[PDB]
């Protein structure tokens, strides 16, 4: 009751929560080719899509952290490989792809030994800000002949995407799981609009249900409490 | 209150409140035409119909005056565009009626539609629900403003309230709010204005059932820049 | 060849530590921040913006949502007694969660502040009456009626005020846990002919420069 | 005996990393640098330099692949409409891609700047005519004819000047995504007897003091 | 939009690429012998020929980096040792060969449960400045009467040569790959050329095909966009 | 309670690095350096004989 550090832009978002999880298992349906491309949603994390959204343009650094195990949390003598591929180069698609050996994608070589690996990305959006809500159209230009489902599409806020595969020409002995943590760190928000009232039905649009609710109704009568 | 060839008659004492403390600036930057007119004068959109029923109207702009005005020649012709707002919300109302309006600018207004069901699968809303030109768009769910956003924090809002029993006009002055300095116009909305009723119009019957919303605004500093198409 | 002893906790890894690490594009110049009018540097700026009450939390039908931002006054009741807004704690559930203070609460555990609560009322112009608003402090229960209710803090409010009558309610804290303010008719709901028999009244709530709110914790219903 | 604790991501390998490491010849001294009359410093400079484009990117067989640089104007077609450059956008493939400032852009993934384009007329000095140059911002689409290409940004180019014509393309960005330059027949190829009926003119372009690349992105074809 | 320093010379080459990849296995035709020597390839990233080649004279230093696991990408507990091979001195024949020994030639000896070996490589040309491109011959001698296949070869270039083995008498019990990593570091270009406009087809020349390609040609016309 | 990641090359032993190690005999003191007329710094003085 002295302190307001507390409830600053900084102190409010800065904490690093499970952003995401990689599945490479032994053998299964999931990831038979012993890879995965997790694209980069800061809303990985539950609460933190409804947090945002409390403001409509924001701007952000982000230090990921990379805690892998077994799915028993048994730490095995296996070689990662984490490698981020920018917006712009394009994801690898088959586990042999020249896009693992790519330079201007940034690689991380670590050990389940070794501590989780941490890495930071810079505020990569072409535009001055993020933009959670975007009130038209992406392209600049008369097209308006096929499914307009580009409506509330930014594809300037695209952070890149980190590739996520076991070390080697073989696959790997041992079964993993790879656990992703984002931390945004300098961090400033701009236009300040409601919370969030009903819940989220997808992702990329702020759609509702055909069945609104409410905060709550604790009140059975107006007069008594 | 003349601005050139339009001639509008309000008062001239009353609250003026500027969207988040800044007026429209001229963009004196590297991303780049300063059009003060016929372009400049006041814009007066078709009365609107207070009523009972009332749900709620909105207007996304630019795209309010992209084909009603001069402004759209201009804004149809550059594939740039730069500009503040003047928004004048005005109601003439009589004595023995009730009602109040909440005016509000919300950029970046994204509408969002419905899916009922055991299984959810929605479209996205049609052009006339995103982009509803100068008669704008009638809200469907106004208590979550289309978008699963809540209209009892809307204040948050360059926002003013009409209050038939105190006020009769509500006028919001927005600046160029955007990520970019210069974007485009038939494709961004930069904002969308929006005018609830949260307490609902009543009188006696035998008064007449309709308050006439009456929408005047002008662009304030117009930049369309860009070149020729 | 420099004496270094790794002390306990070297490899864990917490989540809260601010620490700086390795950049992944170490060349990459951002594009340079610009100016964007709104900005937001405390969260405080929001708790201390008004935003509509729902006092009326009554109704629960989707067609009839918006009922609950406004409550009604009318010539029917006379000398009664209106409505209880909620206790003074915008954390706890109940009509402050319509407030944005309200659900900025739910995102921290404690707070200490004063709290402003703004009436508006939206009759005729040509209706008038007195409605009789008054606070009473945590631990003593609600007063019985509006006489014993005057005895305390209250506020006297007249319709020749169309909004301006706002109560200033002192202390909020965190362990009647908290105190509630009550709205009571002075005065019978009073018009002319043709004019409306029956008001609504809108209630706005907001925070003052010393609230603040201290240990933060996540709890959103979605997702 | 100094604490240290080993914060996460110690024994990670990041190749962007900038940090210095053990010299494996520690005593090996280099031959001192002399001094090399050219030298780059930054990319730019390649970029600002004025490299011919392939605006007739239409033969393909090895033995016409010299048609490419040089797009002709002959006395046949009469105020018809010569050419349409590729889109204001030096990064995408087509003609640009014979500049070495579209060669360069294949190595960066956002750019933003202003570019010049000189047209070079070859024919024989009795020659004359005037042609239409005029640019066309992104998102309207290409003028139907030369007349309603005139009412926007244009630039008439008389063979009095040989060269010197040249268009300054405002700018360029990323997400008709970008705008198009089209060359217009203003005036007939006119010449005397003895004069050659059929005349070439090269395209060069380059990038202004203002043009930048910033996300570096390594896609050549080889190897 | 607002930075230069993007596409400086140094940030435009320095990024630690997959340069080379030595194999040890435990049995097979490739290195039977336990051992392997890799010369110094800058054209071993594929993307870095041709940007180099941009200029004609540069100069720079080399970190190396190798990380090494088994092909599974399993960290098993044995010893290596990398050499590095000078220039001058010559390079290892056998297993046994006194050039393990030689001082002069410097070694790195690590663990694969250690972090990947890390060494930097200063400016190795006798000359001022490399040269990727020699329009004669090495000699300055009146020699020519053989096949002057010396044409383009520029033995100045030489940056030296790593040597990879197993540790000790016996011969390793676990089959091993060893990758390595260059980084362009202080970095100065001068004489600018055009960029490779056909396929490499050789290493130490800029020989071309039989049949010329072109960049594109998307125009159908040259009317018609 | 000092932020310090480990950088690739950390165990590694590399011959020419110069750098220092404990001390094995921390209170031995050598024989101090008298003079020896004849001394070489650089190896060219003998190339200049």
């Amino acid at each position: 009751s002295h302190s307001t550090a507390e409830t600053t832009l900084d102190s409010f978002f800065s904490r690093a929560g499970l952003v995401g999880e990689i599945d490479l298992p032994l053998e299964g349906t999931t990831n038979p080719n012993g890879y995965a491309n997790w694209d980069i949603d800061i809303t990985g994390y539950a609460q933190m899509r409804r947090k945002v959204e409390l403001f409509t343009y924001m701007r952000f650094d982000a230090e990921f952290t990379f805690v892998a195990c077994t799915p028993t949390g048994e730490v095995v003598p296996q070689l990662l490989q984490y490698m981020f591929v920018p917006p712009g180069a394009p994801k690898p698609d088959s586990r042999e792809s020249l896009a693992w050996q790519t330079a201007t994608n940034p690689s991380v070589f670590v050990k389940l030994s070794d501590p989780p690996a941490q890495v930071s990305v810079p505020f990569m959006s072409p535009a001055s800000a993020y933009q959670w809500f975007y009130d038209g159209y992406p392209t600049f230009g008369e097209h308006k002949q096929e499914k307009d489902l580009e409506y509330g599409a930014c594809p300037n806020n695209m952070m890149g995407t980190f590739s996520v595969r076991t070390v080697g020409t073989s696959k790997s002995k041992y079964p993993l799981v790879v656990r992703i943590y984002m931390r945004m760190k300098h961090v400033r928000a701009w236009i300040p609009r409601p919370m969030r009232n009903q819940n989220y039905l997808f992702k990329a649009n702020p759609n509702y249900a055909g069945n609104s609710i409410k905060p709550t109704g604790a009140s059975r009568t107006a007069i008594t409490t | 209150l003349t601005i050139g060839n339009s001639t509008i008659t309000t008062q001239e004492a009353a609250n003026i409140i500027v969207g988040y403390g800044e007026w429209p600036s001229y963009c004196s930057d590297s991303d780049a035409t300063r059009p003060d007119v016929s372009v400049n004068r006041f814009y007066t959109l078709d009365t609107k119909l207070w009523e009972k029923s009332s749900k709620g109207w909105y207007w996304k702009f630019p795209d309010v005056l992209t084909e009603t005005g001069v402004f759209g020649q201009n804004a149809q012709f550059h594939y740039l565009y730069r500009s503040g707002f003047c928004i004048h919300v005005q109601c003439n109302a009589s004595k023995f009626h009730q009602g109040a309006l909440l005016v509000a600018v919300l950029p970046e207004y994204v509408i969002g539609t419905v899916a009922g069901g055991t299984g959810t699968e929605d479209s996205h809303p049609p052009y006339k629900q995103t982009q509803p030109g100068a008669d704008g768009f009638e809200l469907q769910h106004p208590y979550v403003l289309d978008a699963g956003i809540p209209i009892s924090q809307l204040t948050v809002c360059p926002h003013q309230w009409i209050n038939l029993r105190t006020n009769n006009c509500a006028t919001i002055i927005v600046p160029y709010i955007n990520a970019l300095p210069f974007d485009s116009a038939l494709n961004h909305c930069n904002f969308g204005l929006l005018v609830v009723p949260i307490s609902p119009l009543d009188y006696d019957q035998g008064a007449t059932p309709v308050i006439p919303i009456t929408i005047t605004l002008a662009p304030m500093c117009s930049e369309f820049a860009g070149l020729r198409q | 060849g420099f004496p270094t002893e790794l002390k306990p906790g070297t490899n864990q890894f917490l989540t809260t530590d601010d620490g700086v690490s390795a950049p992944i594009l170490p060349n990459f110049h951002p594009t340079p921040c610009i100016h964007i009018p709104g900005e937001v540097r405390n969260l405080l700026e929001l708790c201390q913006v008004e935003t509509i009450l729902e006092v009326n939390n009554v109704p629960t039908n989707a067609t009839s949502l918006m009922e609950r931002l406004r409550f009604p006054v009318s010539a029917q009741a006379g000398k009664g007694e209106l409505c209880a807004v909620f206790r003074a704690d915008p954390g706890r559930s109940g009509p402050w969660q319509s407030t944005l203070l309200g659900q900025l609460c739910g995102y921290y555990t404690q707070w200490s502040g004063s709290l402003e609560v703004t009436f508006m009322f939206t009759g005729s112009f040509m209706a008038t009456g007195k409605m009789l608003i008054a606070y009473t402090p945590p631990g003593g229960p609600l007063p019985k009626d509006r006489a014993t209710a005057m005895l305390g803090t209250h506020v006297i409010w007249d319709f020749g005020l169309q909004s301006s009558v706002t109560l200033v309610i002192p202390w909020i804290s965190n362990t009647y846990t908290t105190g509630l303010v009550s709205i009571w008719y002075q005065t019978n709901y009073v018009v002319p002919i043709g004019a409306p028999n029956t008001a609504y009244i809108i209630a706005l709530a907001a925070a003052q420069k010393n609230f603040t709110m201290q240990l933060c914790k996540d709890a959103s219903d979605i997702l």
